[PDB]
C-alpha cells in the first residue's frame, strides 16, 4: 500500500512565478507517477503522466521530473487559471493512491478580518436551541483562530467552523464559526464573546454581547 | 564498487546494455556465490575465486527469466542473436536475480525493450540501438510501418502477475581480460 | 508443405463466443503476419483484421472493432480469432492468410491461405433431414429428392451410390424461417428408363449421423 | 466528444445498496479499462476500483472489498458499480474515469492514470430523515459597514440554495459550506456586508430553497 | 478507409478470349501493395498477382497485371476453362486492408431456355402436415430467370424460396429450383397448382401445372 506525501501543503504565488511541487513515495515506483489539477466543484484533470509526459492540451509551462521515490511538478510562469489543488498519483500497484494535495493560493497583502458576533434569534430560542455565530469577513492569509468564551470561560467541543473558497475579486477568505448551546445552558450565562487572533491583528480582537441587551 | 552496479535503482534495456569499467579495486565474489538472492551465478573459463586479471567489465541489462539461459557462450535466441552475444571463448561470469518487485508494473512496464528483428546476428559484445524500420519484404519501407515493415524494438510489458519465466530479471555480466 | 490449417466447423448459439484456430507449417511463423477474412454464403470477402506474429500488434476493421480480438501463440505456431456475442449475422466462413517467410525475410503478399472455417450461429438444434421423393411426371423426364428440415449444414447427396452422375443437379440449400435448411437434388433421365431403372438418392448428414437411401418411384 | 456521464447516486440508509452507472461516448469503449474514483467532502480523491477492457480483471480498494462489484456492458458502452452494505464513510462524489494507455513500440500498457473523468454522482449514506431547514435571522447590530445574514440550520440532505432579495442582491454575499452536525443534519450560514446607513432604509430577505423536502423559506432580516 | 471497387460485375466471355478486369481505389495506393486473388466455389482465395505486376509462384504466365495509383488491371491473355471463377483485388498498404466486391468470369453461351418440371408434394410429406411443391428450371442461359406460383389462378407471394446452381462445367448453363410451401390444410383447399417461368429463351412465359389428385 504505497503512501504518497506532498510538500508543501500550500503555496502562495503570483502570476509569473516559478512553482515547484514535490511528491515522495514510500517505495520506489520507477516512472509510474501522474499529476492532476483540481478546481473547486470540478473533476480532477490529468496534466502529466509517466513522470514527465505532458497530457494533450496541457500548456508546456507545466513540466515534471523524478525517478523512484522523489518527483517534481514545475510551473514555469504561473497563469491565472493555474491556481488550484494539485495531486500526485502512483501507478505501480493497486490500490492507486493519491497524494494529500498541494493548494496553489493567490499571494496578496495581509488583510485583517472584520469580526461580527450574532446572538441566537428569538424565534430559534423558542425552539429550545441557541446558536451564536461569529463571522470573520474578508481576511488574508487563511490562517485564523476563533475562541469562544462564555462568561470568560473558554469553550471546546461545542463549535463548528466553515471557510469560504478564496474570493475571486479580492483574494480574501471568510470564516463562519457557530457556537451551539441548549436554551438551558444559554440562559445560565450573560457574556458571549469570540476572540479572534489573526496575522493582520497585532492583538486578539474580541466581539462580545450581553444576553438580552 | 559492486554495490552501485548490482543494487542500482534502474537498469538498462537489453538492446541498449550498459557497460561499467572496473580496473584494479576491492572485490570479494564469495558473498555473491553464497547468496540465494542471485538466481544465476555461472562462470566460464574460470571456476567460482581470488585470481587476478588486468581489467573487469560490468555489463548490465534486464531480460525475462526464460532468456537468462541465453546469456552464455554458444547460445541462440532473441537475446543472444539480436541483443547481447557472448563469445565462445568468453572468460567471466554471468549473474542474475529476479527483479519483479522493481521492474514489473500492474498493467505492464513500458521501459524495458528488446530488439525483435535484425537482418544479421550480433558480433560478440556488439551493441545495436538503431531504431530503423525493419524491412521484412522486398518493398522498401520509407520510414512508415506496415505490411512487412515492423518496428525493430518491442516492449516486455512486465507484470507482477506474470509467470516467473516471464518476470523481469536483472543480469550482470563480469568479463575479465 | 507450407501449410495453414484452420479449425473445424462451429455451431454456436446466439450470444456466445467462438475461437477459430489457424496453425502454421513449412515456414517460420515467428516473422510473418496473419490476416483474417470472412465470407458470408454467396457474398464478397470482408477483411476483419491482421496481427504481426512477432510483436502481436493488431489492426482491426471498423465493423469488427467491437467483437473480434486476434491473438497468436508462437510456441504452438498458431493464430486465433475470438468472436464474442455471436448473432445470426455472424454466420459465415472465416479464412486466415499469411505470407511465408524464412528466418529473416518475407513474401510480399498473402500467398498462404487456410482451408476456411464455417461458423453457424442460430438457436436451432441438431436434426436429421426428412427425404421426400420428387416423382417423375406420367423423351426425357426429371426426378429427384427433397432433403427437408435439417440442421446444421451440410448434407451430401449422391445418386445410385455414385453410379448416376450425368444430369444431376444438387442445389445449394436455403435457410427456412423455421431455422432449418431445405435442399433439393434432381436428375434428368430418358423417359424410357423409368420402368426399368431404379433411382435412389443417398442423403448423408454427418452432424446427426443420418444415412437415408430413398428410392424415387414413378406413381 | 469524449465524455463520461455517471448517474444513480442518492441517499441510502446504512447497510442498504445502490447501483451506479456510467455512460461513455466518443471513444472505443472496449479498448480501455475503466476506474471508479470517489472524493469525500473536503478530502482528496480515492481510487475505488478498476475493470479491464473485457471485464476479466477487477481490482478494489480494501475498504470496499466484498461489498462493491464493478462491471461493464461493452454492448451498451456502460460501466457499473454495485455498492452493497454501505457505510457512512462511503459518502462521497463518485467519478468514473478512463484508463491511461501508454503506447511504446506499438504495444499498449494499461493502468497508468485517469485522463477522462465524469462530472461525478453523489451518494449519501445516512439514517437521517429528509428535513427542510429552519431559517433564522442573523440581525445586524446597532452600531457594530455592517454584517447580517441567515442561519440555515438542521436540514438533510444536501444541498440548499440561498439567494438574497430573490437574487437581486449579490454584492458582498458569503454563503458558507455546510457543516455536518453530530445529529446528522446540516447547518449553513449566508451573510452579507452592507453600509450601516442602509439598515433602516433597505429590506434584506434571504431565500432558502431545499428541493428534497419541497420547501422554500424566505426570511426578512431586520434590525432589532 | 480506402474503398476498392471492381468492374465488371459479371464478365461473360468465351474460352479462348482475352479477359480484362479492373480494380479502382478511392485514393492513390502503392502499386507494390495491391494483389489479385482467384476463388472457385467451395475453395479458399488463391493469390495470382501481387505488387500490381508481380506473378505469384505457380501462376501461369497468361495471368498478367498492370496499373498504378487508383486504377489497376488484371489481364488474361487467353482464357482457359479452369479460369472461370471469381476474382478479388485487395490493397494491403494502408490499414484496413480492404477488398473489392469481386468479378465473376463466366463462360459466355447462346440463349438456352429452361426445361420446366413441377412436382406435387409426396404423399409421405402430406402425412406430416406440410406440402412442398417444387418447380425445376433445368439447364438455361443466361442466369436471369423468373418464377411465379399460381394456385387456382391466384399468384402467390412470400411463401416460396429459390436456389440456383453454379454454371455447369460441361454445357455452361444454370438450373433453378423453387419451392412453394403450404400447410396440408391450405393445400387441400385448392386444385390447380402451377409455376409460370419467364426467361429470355422463351418467346412467352411457359406454365407447368398439375391437378391436386389426378
Ligand atoms: C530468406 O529469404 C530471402 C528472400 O527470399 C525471397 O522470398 C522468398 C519467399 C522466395 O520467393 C525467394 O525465392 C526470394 O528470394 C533471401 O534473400 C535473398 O537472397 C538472394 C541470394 O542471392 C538474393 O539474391 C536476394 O536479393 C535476397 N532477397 C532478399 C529480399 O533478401 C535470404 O537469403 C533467405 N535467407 C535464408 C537464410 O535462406
Ligand atoms: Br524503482
Ligand atoms: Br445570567
Ligand atoms: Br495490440
Ligand atoms: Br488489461
Ligand atoms: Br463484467
Ligand atoms: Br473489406
Amino acid at each position: 500500500d504505497i503512501q504518497l506525501t506532498q510538500s508543501p501543503s500550500s503555496v502562495s504565488a503570483s502570476v509569473g512565478d516559478r512553482v515547484t511541487i514535490t511528491c515522495r513515495a514510500s517505495q520506489g515506483i520507477s516512472s509510474w507517477l501522474a499529476w492532476y489539477q483540481q478546481k473547486p466543484g470540478k473533476a480532477p484533470k490529468l496534466l502529466i503522466y509517466a513522470v514527465s509526459s505532458l497530457q494533450s492540451g496541457v500548456p508546456s509551462r507545466f513540466s515534471g521530473s523524478g525517478s523512484g521515490t522523489d518527483f517534481t511538478l514545475t510551473i514555469s510562469s504561473l497563469q491565472p487559471e493555474d491556481f488550484a489543488t494539485y495531486y500526485c498519483q502512483q501507478a505501480k500497484s493497486f490500490p492507486f493512491t493519491f497524494g494529500p494535495g498541494t493548494k496553489v493560493e493567490i499571494k496578496r497583502t495581509v488583510a485583517a478580518p472584520s469580526v461580527f458576533i450574532f446572538p441566537p434569534s428569538d424565534e430559534q430560542l423558542k425552539s429550545g436551541t441557541a446558536s451564536v455565530v461569529c463571522l470573520l469577513n474578508n481576511f488574508y492569509p487563511r490562517e485564523a483562530k476563533v475562541q469562544w468564551k462564555v462568561d470568560n470561560a473558554l469553550q471546546s467541543g461545542n463549535s463548528q467552523e466553515s471557510v469560504t473558497e478564496q474570493d475571486s475579486k479580492d483574494s480574501t477568505y471568510s470564516l463562519s464559526s457557530t457556537l451551539t448551546l441548549s436554551k438551558a445552558d444559554y440562559e445560565k450565562h450573560k457574556v458571549y464573546a469570540c476572540e479572534v487572533t489573526h496575522q493582520g491583528l497585532s492583538s486578539p480582537v474580541t466581539k462580545s454581547f450581553n444576553r438580552g441587551e | 564498487p559492486f554495490g552501485e552496479v548490482f543494487n542500482a535503482t534502474r537498469f538498462a534495456s537489453v538492446y541498449a546494455w550498459n557497460r561499467k569499467r572496473i580496473s584494479n579495486c576491492v572485490a570479494d565474489y564469495s558473498v555473491l556465490y553464497n547468496s540465494a538472492s542471485f538466481s544465476t551465478f555461472k562462470c566460464y573459463g574460470v571456476s567460482p575465486n581470488d585470481l587476478c586479471f588486468t581489467n573487469v567489465y560490468a555489463d548490465s541489462f534486464v531480460i525475462r527469466g526464460d532468456e537468462v539461459r541465453q546469456i552464455a557462450p554458444g547460445q541462440t535466441g532473441k537475446i543472444a542473436d539480436y541483443n547481447y552475444k557472448l563469445p565462445d571463448d568468453f572468460t567471466g561470469c554471468v549473474i542474475a536475480w529476479n527483479s519483479n518487485n522493481l521492474d514489473s508494473k500492474v498493467g505492464g512496464n513500458y521501459n524495458y525493450l528488446y530488439r525483435l528483428f535484425r537482418k544479421s546476428n550480433l558480433k560478440p559484445f556488439e551493441r545495436d540501438i538503431s531504431t530503423e524500420i525493419y524491412q521484412a519484404g522486398s518493398t522498401p519501407c520509407n520510414g512508415v510501418e506496415g505490411f512487412n515493415c515492423y518496428f525493430p524494438l518491442q516492449s516486455y510489458g512486465f507484470q507482477p502477475t506474470n509467470g516467473v519465466g516471464y518476470q523481469p530479471y536483472r543480469v550482470v555480466v563480469l568479463s575479465f581480460e | 508443405q507450407v501449410q495453414l490449417v484452420q479449425s473445424g466447423p462451429e455451431v454456436k448459439k446466439p450470444g456466445t463466443s467462438v475461437k477459430v484456430s489457424c496453425k502454421a507449417s513449412g515456414f517460420t511463423f515467428t516473422t510473418s503476419a496473419v490476416q483474417w477474412v470472412r465470407q458470408a454464403r454467396g457474398q464478397r470477402l470482408e477483411w476483419i483484421g491482421w496481427i504481426v506474429v512477432g510483436s502481436g500488434n493488431t489492426n482491426y476493421a471498423q465493423k469488427f472493432q467491437e467483437r473480434v480480438t486476434i491473438t497468436r501463440d508462437m510456441s504452438t505456431t498458431t493464430a486465433y480469432m475470438e468472436l464474442s456475442s455471436l448473432r445470426s449475422e455472424d454466420t459465415a466462413v472465416y479464412f486466415c492468410a499469411a505470407p511465408h517467410c524464412n528466418s529473416t525475410s518475407c513474401y510480399d503478399a498473402f500467398d498462404i491461405w487456410g482451408q476456411g472455417t464455417m461458423v453457424t450461429v442460430s438457436s436451432a438444434s441438431t436434426k436429421g433431414p426428412s427425404v421426400f421423393p420428387l416423382a417423375p411426371s406420367s423423351g426425357t423426364a426429371a426426378l429427384g429428392c427433397l432433403v427437408k428440415d435439417y440442421f446444421p449444414e451440410p448434407v451430401t447427396v449422391s445418386w445410385n451410390s455414385g453410379a448416376l452422375t450425368s444430369g444431376v443437379h444438387t442445389f445449394p440449400a436455403v435457410l427456412q424461417s423455421s431455422g432449418l435448411y431445405s435442399l433439393s437434388s434432381v436428375v434428368t433421365v430418358p423417359s424410357s428408363s423409368l420402368g426399368t431403372q431404379t433411382y435412389i438418392c443417398n442423403v448423408n448428414h454427418k452432424p446427426s449421423n443420418t444415412k437415408v437411401d430413398k428410392k424415387v418411384e414413378p406413381k | 466528444q469524449v465524455q463520461l456521464v455517471e448517474s444513480g447516486g442518492g441517499v441510502v440508509q446504512p447497510g442498504r445498496s445502490l447501483r451506479l452507472s456510467c455512460a461513455a461516448s466518443g471513444f472505443t469503449f472496449n479498448n480501455y479499462p475503466l476506474h471508479w474514483v470517489r472524493q469525500a467532502p473536503g478530502k482528496g480523491p480515492e481510487w475505488v476500483a478498476v475493470i479491464s477492457q473485457d471485464g476479466g480483471n477487477k481490482y478494489y480498494v480494501d475498504s470496499v472489498k466484498g461489498r462493491f462489484t464493478i462491471s461493464r456492458d461493452n454492448s451498451k458502452n456502460t460501466l457499473y458499480l454495485q455498492m452493497n452494505n454501505l457505510r457512512a464513510e462511503d459518502t462521497a462524489l463518485y467519478y468514473c474515469a478512463r484508463d491511461v494507455v501508454v503506447v511504446v513500440a506499438a504495444r499498449n500498457h494499461y493502468y497508468n492514470g485517469m485522463d477522462v473523468w465524469g462530472q461525478g454522482t453523489t451518494v449519501t449514506v445516512s439514517s437521517a430523515s429528509t428535513k427542510g431547514p429552519s431559517v433564522f435571522p442573523l440581525a445586524p447590530s446597532s452600531k457594530s459597514t455592517a454584517a447580517l445574514g441567515c442561519l440555515v440550520k438542521d436540514y438533510f440532505p444536501e444541498p440548499v440554495t440561498v439567494s438574497w432579495n430573490s437574487g437581486a442582491l449579490t454584492s458582498g454575499v458569503h454563503t458558507f459550506p455546510a457543516v455536518l452536525q453530530s445529529s446528522g443534519l446540516y447547518s449553513l450560514s449566508s451573510v452579507v456586508t452592507v453600509p450601516s446607513s442602509s439598515l433602516g432604509t433597505q429590506t434584506y430577505i434571504c431565500n432558502v430553497n431545499h428541493k428534497p423536502s419541497n420547501t422554500k423559506v424566505d426570511k426578512k432580516v431586520e434590525p432589532k
